Formats: C-alpha cells, sequence, structure tokens
DNA sequence: GCGTTTTAACCGCCAAGG
DNA sequence: CCTTGGCGGTTAAAACGC
C-alpha cells in the first residue's frame, strides 16, 4: 500500500506538470494560427 | 588495411593516428580465445517454467525451500526480510529475462560464447567438496545473495573512479552478469546444485579470478589477427 | 497482411514495376483520313458504336492475358497515356469484351515523328508500380515468436523479395512494415537510413557470406572491420583509394601500392 | 608532466604476456652479461631459468612504463605487477 | 483516389516532422502528437479536399529539460511550402519572416526541388539556422527503424568530460557526416557530439560515440 | 519614368570518354 | 578517377510598354 501510495503521488506530479505544459502550448497554438490568418 | 590498429593500455582499439575505431575491443574486451558457448537459463522456457525454476517463497510451506536440504529449515517460513531480499533477487532476474528476450536477443537464441564457464567450475566444485549425499547445507540465504551481488561487482574491464568510466564497465559486463544471476539463483545453488558454504567462496572466487584472466592483453595486434 | 496470402498479392501487384511496353503485344500505324470513321473493317464497329487533327493512326494490340493477369484496366492505361500527354492525342480504347484489346491513337511529313512518338510511348509509359522493381517474389518466412505463455513457438509469414533497388520508395507503400525493409546494398542504406544503419547491414552481409558454408568465424573480427570501413562517416573500400586516401604516414602507405 | 603519479594509475595490475616475455628476456640477456643475482641458485645455469626463478619471486629489478596514446605513461615495478 | 493517397502522404510527413521536433527536445502536445488522420482532413481539406500547407505551420518552444540540459535552444518554426519549386524569392521571403520574428531556428519543408540558388542563400541567415527537407523523404521516420540505434546528442560538458576522460582530440573520435540522414533529423551542428548505445551480442549494451562535420 | 518584360550573357550541374 | 565538353537552367540586366 506504501508503493502504491507513493505511485499514486508521483503520477499526480506528472498530470499536473503535463497540464502547465499543455496551457503554455495553448498559447503558441493560438499566436500560430493568428500569424497563419495573417499570412492568408 | 588492418595492419596498424592494436588494443592500448586504456581499452581502446586506436590505429596509428591515435583514431578510435572502437571504444572497446569486440565490444566487451575479452580475448577471442578465452569464450565459449553456452547457455542463458533466463531466456528460454515459459512463464511458469521460469517462475518454478527461480521464485522462492517464504510464506506458503509447499513453495518453500525443502527442508532437507538446509539446516535452518526451521527458521525460515515467516521471515518477511529475507523475503523481501528473495523479492529484490527475482524482480533482479526478471528485468534481466525482459533485456535479453526483448532488447538484445529477439529471437530467443540462448547459446552464445561467454568468458569462463560456469557449468564446469561448479562440477570441479562439487567433485572437489564432496557435494554428494543428502547432508544439509549451511548456506544462509542472505549470505548467497550477498555474495553474488558482490561478485557482479568485481568483474573489472575498466579501472578507475569516473562517472563515464563505471558507465562504461556496467555496459560492458551486462551479458556475462545475466549468465552468473541465472546460474547462481537462490533456489538453484540450495537444490540443484547443493553447494555448502566452502564450495561458494571457492566458486566465487574462481569466477572472478577467471574472469581477470580473459581479458584482451594491451598490446594486441587485433588488427593483423 | 503477412498472415493473408490475398492482401499480399494485392501489395506485391502494387510494388511491381509495370510498362506499357510490357502488356502490348503488337503496334501499327495506319493511314485514315476521316476521324469520324475508319478504313478497317474489324475496328469499324468499335469506333462507330463510340461515336455514337493528323489523318495517320496510330494504333496497338494488348495482350488480353498479360493485361488480365497484371489486374489493370483499359480506362486506366488510357487515363495514364492522356496524364502524360495531356490532349495532344485522341485516344480511343476496345472495351473489354472485344475480341482483341487494342486502343486507337490520334496527332491533333510527320510518320518519322509519329514513329518517334511510339517508340517514347512504348519506353516511359509507366502505367503503376515503383520504378527500378523489375520482379517481385512471395516468401514464406519462418519466425521464432514467444507465445502468449512466454514459450518461443515457430510461426510462418508471408513477406516479398525484390530484384532491383528503391529503398526509399518501397518504405514508403502502404501495407509495408517500414520498421524493418532492408537491402543488400548498403550504399542505399548509407543514403537512406545513416552510417550506424550502414555499419549492421555490412556486418550482415559478411556474415552471410562467411557462414554460407557452415564455416563459423567469431564476432570480434568481423565487427573490428566493419568498424574499420565506417569509421571516418563513409563507406571507405578496401582498395588503394581507401586506404591509401588517410592521413597516416607517407613510408606505410607507399609500401601498399 | 608526462608522468602518471602512482595514486591515479588506472592500467591492468596484471603482468600481460608481452610485458612478461620483454622482461624475462631482458633479464635473461643481462644475467648472461655476468649482472647480479637477487635470488639463491641451486644448481640452475640457464640464464632463462635464472630470470623465471626471481620473477616468480618478485625480485626483478626493473620498471616497466606502459605508453598512453596521448603520450602520458605509468612507471610499474615488477614487484608490484600481478604475475599468474 | 489519388487525392485520398496525397492526403495520406502529407498527413504521415506532417507526423514525422513533429515527432523530429519532439526529439530535438521541444515540446508538442500529447493531443497534437496522436492528431488522426480524419481530424488531419477535417482540418486542412477544404470542400473539394484539396489541402492547404499554409494551415500546417506550427512553433514549439523547449521543455524546461531540454532548455537546462542545452542552453543554446531557442524557438523553432516549421512551414510548409505551397509552391512545388522554391526558388530565390520564396528562400528569401522565409528568411525575412525568420528574422523579423526572431526565431532561432527555422525547418522549411518543400515539394519537390529547391534551385541552387535558394540553396547559396542558406548559410547566411545567420545568426537563426535554416533546414530544408523534401516531403518524400519525411514519408517514413527513419529513426524508428530497426537498424537505427537511439541518437543522443551530448551537451558540451559531457562533451567536454568525453574528452577528458578519453585524453581525445576532436578529430581522433569516429566521425559523423553532416548530411547524413540521422544528422540531418537531429539537427547536427559541426563539432557536435552523439552517443549511440548499441545493441551489441557479446557484452549486451554498447555506446558509441561519433562527431559530426 | 513607374510598372513590366525580353533576350542575354552568364551561371553551375551533369553526362561521357580517356 | 579525372578532365572534358557539353548540357541544362536560373537570374540579371537591358529594354519594353504604356
Amino acid at each position: 500500500e506504501k508503493r502504491l501510495e507513493q505511485e499514486q503521488r508521483r503520477l499526480e506530479e506528472a498530470r499536473k506538470r503535463q497540464e502547465a505544459e499543455l496551457i503554455k502550448r495553448q498559447e503558441l497554438i493560438k499566436q500560430a494560427e493568428e500569424w497563419n490568418k495573417m499570412d492568408i | 588495411a588492418l595492419e596498424d590498429i592494436m588494443v592500448h593500455y586504456d581499452g581502446t582499439t586506436r590505429n596509428s593516428l591515435g583514431d578510435i575505431i572502437q571504444f572497446l575491443y569486440g565490444e566487451d574486451g575479452l580475448d577471442g580465445t578465452q569464450v565459449e558457448r553456452q547457455t542463458i537459463d533466463t531466456i528460454p522456457g515459459s512463464d511458469k517454467a521460469f517462475h518454478k525454476r527461480y521464485y522462492v517463497d517464504l510464506m506458503d510451506e509447499k513453495n518453500s525451500i525443502k527442508p532437507d536440504v538446509i539446516e535452518y529449515a526451521a527458521d525460515i517460513l515467516g521471515d518477511v526480510e529475507l523475503q523481501k531480499e528473495l523479492n529484490s533477487e527475482y524482480e533482479q532476474l526478471v528485468s534481466d529475462r525482459k533485456f535479453l528476450r526483448e532488447i538484445v536477443f529477439v529471437n530467443g537464441d540462448h547459446n552464445w560464447p561467454l568468458p569462463v564457464n560456469l557449468r564446469r567450475i561448479i562440477q570441479n566444485a562439487q567433485q572437489i567438496f564432496h557435494l554428494d549425499r543428502a547432508k544439509a547445507s549451511d548456506l544462509t540465504i542472505p549470505e548467497i545473495i550477498h555474495g553474488v551481488r558482490d561478485l557482479c561487482k568485481k568483474l573489472f574491464v575498466l579501472r578507475g573512479e569516473n562517472e563515464l568510466i563505471k558507465e562504461a564497465q556496467q555496459n560492458a559486463t551486462s551479458l556475462f552478469q545475466c549468465l552468473v544471476r541465472a546460474r547462481l539463483a537462490t533456489r538453484r545453488i540450495l537444490e540443484e546444485f547443493r553447494l555448502n558454504r566452502d564450495a561458494f567462496e571457492w566458486v566465487l572466487g574462481t569466477i572472478e579470478a577467471q574472469f581477470q584472466r580473459s581479458l584482451v592483453h594491451p598490446g594486441e595486434m587485433v588488427g593483423v589477427i | 497482411i503477412a498472415l493473408d496470402i490475398e492482401k499480399a498479392k494485392v501489395i506485391q501487384s502494387s510494388i511491381e514495376y509495370t510498362t506499357l511496353k510490357n502488356v502490348t503485344s503488337a503496334t501499327e500505324i495506319y493511314y485514315d483520313p476521316d476521324p469520324t470513321s475508319t478504313v478497317i473493317e474489324e475496328d469499324f464497329d468499335t469506333v462507330e458504336a463510340y461515336f455514337s487533327q493528323s489523318p495517320w493512326l496510330l494504333r496497338l494490340e494488348l495482350d488480353r492475358a498479360r493485361m488480365l493477369d497484371k489486374q489493370l484496366t483499359m480506362n486506366q492505361v488510357a487515363d495514364k497515356i492522356s496524364e502524360v500527354f495531356s490532349d495532344d492525342l485522341f485516344v480511343m480504347w476496345s472495351e473489354d469484351n472485344a475480341d482483341k484489346l487494342i486502343i486507337r491513337c490520334r496527332v491533333i511529313e510527320e510518320d518519322q515523328m509519329l514513329k518517334r512518338i511510339e517508340a517514347h510511348m512504348l519506353d516511359l509509359i509507366a502505367l503503376r508500380g515503383i520504378p527500378g522493381i523489375s520482379k517481385v517474389y512471395m516468401v514464406k518466412h519462418k519466425v521464432s515468436v514467444p507465445d502468449e505463455s512466454g514459450e518461443y513457438k515457430n510461426e510462418e509469414l508471408w513477406a516479398l523479395e525484390t530484384d532491383g533497388i528503391n529503398l526509399a520508395e518501397v518504405m514508403a507503400v502502404p501495407g509495408v512494415d517500414s520498421s524493418r525493409t532492408y537491402s543488400n546494398s548498403f550504399v542505399e542504406i548509407l543514403s537512406v537510413l545513416g552510417i550506424e544503419a550502414t555499419r549492421s547491414s555490412l556486418y550482415k552481409e559478411i556474415l552471410n557470406v562467411i557462414a554460407f558454408d557452415g564455416s563459423y568465424v567469431n564476432y570480434r573480427h568481423m565487427a573490428l572491420l566493419v568498424d574499420v570501413m565506417t569509421s571516418r562517416g563513409y563507406l571507405m573500400a578496401i582498395t588503394r583509394h581507401g586506404i591509401n586516401r588517410a592521413d597516416t604516414g607517407a613510408l606505410m602507405r607507399c609500401s601498399f601500392e | 608532466e608526462l608522468a602518471i603519479l602512482k595514486e591515479e594509475r588506472t592500467t591492468t595490475p596484471y603482468l600481460t604476456k608481452y610485458e612478461r616475455a620483454r622482461i624475462l628476456g631482458t633479464r635473461a640477456l643481462q644475467i648472461s652479461m655476468n649482472a647480479p643475482v637477487l635470488v639463491d641458485i641451486e644448481g640452475e645455469t640457464d640464464p632463462l631459468q635464472i630470470a623465471m626463478k626471481e620473477l616468480s619471486q618478485r625480485k626483478i629489478p626493473l620498471v616497466i612504463r606502459r605508453y598512453l596514446p596521448d603520450g602520458s605513461y605509468e612507471d610499474w615495478g615488477c614487484d608490484e605487477l600481478i604475475v599468474d | 483516389e489519388d487525392n485520398n493517397r496525397i492526403i495520406s502522404r502529407l498527413w504521415r510527413s506532417f507526423r514525422t516532422v513533429k515527432e523530429m521536433a519532439a526529439d530535438r527536445g521541444y515540446f508538442i502536445s500529447q493531443e497534437e502528437m496522436d492528431q488522426s488522420l480524419e481530424e488531419f482532413r477535417s482540418k486542412i481539406c477544404d470542400s473539394m479536399g484539396n489541402p492547404q500547407r499554409k494551415l500546417m505551420s506550427f512553433l514549439a518552444n523547449p521543455t524546461p529539460e531540454a532548455l537546462e540540459k542545452y542552453s543554446d535552444l531557442g524557438t523553432l518554426w516549421v512551414e510548409f511550402c505551397d509552391e512545388p519549386s522554391v526558388g530565390i524569392k520564396t528562400m528569401r521571403n522565409f528568411c525575412l519572416r525568420i528574422q523579423e520574428k526572431n526565431f532561432s531556428t527555422g525547418i522549411f519543408i518543400y515539394q519537390n526541388n529547391i534551385t541552387p540558388s535558394a540553396n547559396k542563400m542558406i548559410p547566411t541567415v545567420s545568426p537563426a539556422i535554416i533546414e530544408t527537407f523534401q516531403e518524400s523523404d519525411l514519408v517514413v521516420n527513419i529513426t524508428h527503424h530497426e537498424l537505427v540505434p537511439k541518437h543522443i546528442r551530448l551537451s558540451d560538458g559531457e562533451k567536454s568530460q568525453l574528452l577528458q576522460r578519453y585524453k581525445l582530440k576532436e578529430s581522433q573520435l569516429p566521425r559523423i557526416q553532416r548530411e547524413d540522414p540521422v544528422a540531418r533529423y537531429l539537427g547536427l551542428k559541426r563539432g557536435q557530439v552523439v552517443k549511440i548505445i548499441r545493441r551489441s551480442e557479446t557484452s549486451g549494451r554498447y555506446a558509441s560515440y561519433r562527431i559530426c562535420l
């Protein structure tokens, strides 16, 4: 059970990191879409 | 084309310009005359056979070490720290099986030339120490585990405390360590070979010495060979 | 696809190079001044049914047997000709139910020009398949794969072996395991997959040559040889043009050749 | 500068077969040229045999200098190299 | 029909480019990595199904791990070119776009071929780096081949540690060409070292090093 | 004299033969 | 393998419309 708890903690940490990186990524996606619209 | 290539004192294989051809001769640093066809025992067989051969359970009585082969069979069942050690050994064995079966030898071939013949060493020990008879061994499980674990760290191909040197040294003996751990498992030692203590230290010392003797000698003109 | 013969045959047909010359049985040139009719009575029915520029008629008869064998369509051949020649040639093709599969063409002193165009047509009209792959064979391979119980059991699978090499194009064909396509010409392997793949392929070829007659040579020797041949980033041939083009001493180099 | 300190010597601690052969040859030649012998000779007369007897007892007064590819070297005494 | 196969090949090239950008250290969202073919047709293909290469251009920034390990990793701009043949004008305007938006690295994927004049102005785009790939050779990801081991670019500190450990000079390492397909996949610049961990039948695992040219 | 275009010398790339 | 001659081509510049 101790091992399972540690595994769950690490999984939650990884999930938080992925969420933060996705939040950062969406800004770049928006900028790219705006610039591609500008080129058109 | 290959005349000016020679094994140097740091293990690398270089030409006359000093350019590196290989970072370790033969990728293991061994001599061509000091290898023999051996079978790695963790590769073949079904999962059930592997589990039956290598797993040791100290909680279930009928899935434990037989009591007639060990003197201390009374105070073994129910121990949890020794079970932790056995579980670590079995996890190492499973990792070795996965590494050999999924990366190195995908087609499952298990007969490969490797240094120091282990079968010959074991039967020499059995003949030397008269390991016949139904006598019970006095070799405790922690001694087996720690002895094999320490042996797998004294197979020096490269000397030095550098971190990159340590990584190369660990890489150079992966297959051989897999072989050694496949042969010198706890269940196999206690049941199949029935070694006692003195035979066990003799086997460990002999393995280490023969491995040291099987390395390549600096100054080999391996290109011409 | 590996375990199904029908899909494997489909892939084999899709890969093999096939040109118009492969299926063409004979070619002919006729004089016919009426674009809306013809002089030949045999082809008169088909052309009149179709109808319901230069007078020089260029026709050619396709072998029905091989045309069927290559699984081709007269419409496909006509479309290929139209694509390669745009609208410079008016093309009519007989139906599949005709006694002889024929296709007619017309240009929209030209006899020599027509002959040259016919030669070009027989030359470089590509119907389908990867260029450079002359022949393809179906081969059964025995592979040992762990079972659901961990036991190793033999297994038979279908694979293709070709004549001629085009690694980059064949690797891109859908239905092909692009992560395992292999070639016996390591120059192309170097041009496609890099230098480490070239090292592995070179070792495999050398071992194949040595071990054919049952002989055995230790691994480290061939490893040293193929590490020498590929240590400069490119294939260094074992000749004077490979060895003598190094930075080694002049006295050492002059002793060879 | 080029010499490597005794504490940081990283070459093998064993006498390679080439080093053994060269050491035996040099010692045999020196004995044949009336060099002092550092071991007691029972009844031996062959210089090579005397050299082998000296080597077995770690009494050869020679030093091996192992040249690394970059030009640096390690000095090992024949009395501290392990011989099989 | 042929439109379907063209779209499929374009989708495969897009997936390969995204994988390459991920390998070089930049961050690509997991949802974008698994962006399937039907979604690609929905987003790119028009009413007649024709694709626009201009809608596939994207941007990426290095992950914190890659940024920490490699301090020279900037922003990456990947653009597909509509023109089947690229000339001096198109390369010049791409260079202008890179310079005005101060991108560290720009990848320019063309369709058929690139004129030599356009090749001439690639080295003069400093300090930004412009790398060009053809569409045909990106359909298959070569680094997923069986024969191709894993190449990892070494940082400057690791390269220094390597040269000190072996007491080497840069000319004494095994070499890898700059036009080598894996070298172009990793965007190797002259003087950089890749570590290759390789299967070995004598020791299991063997790590080799090569230096670019 | 601004927007545009043609031939032009010029340029490099490539195939063939010694 | 190398030189050789030639091929092709793009891009530029002189010239045009207008």
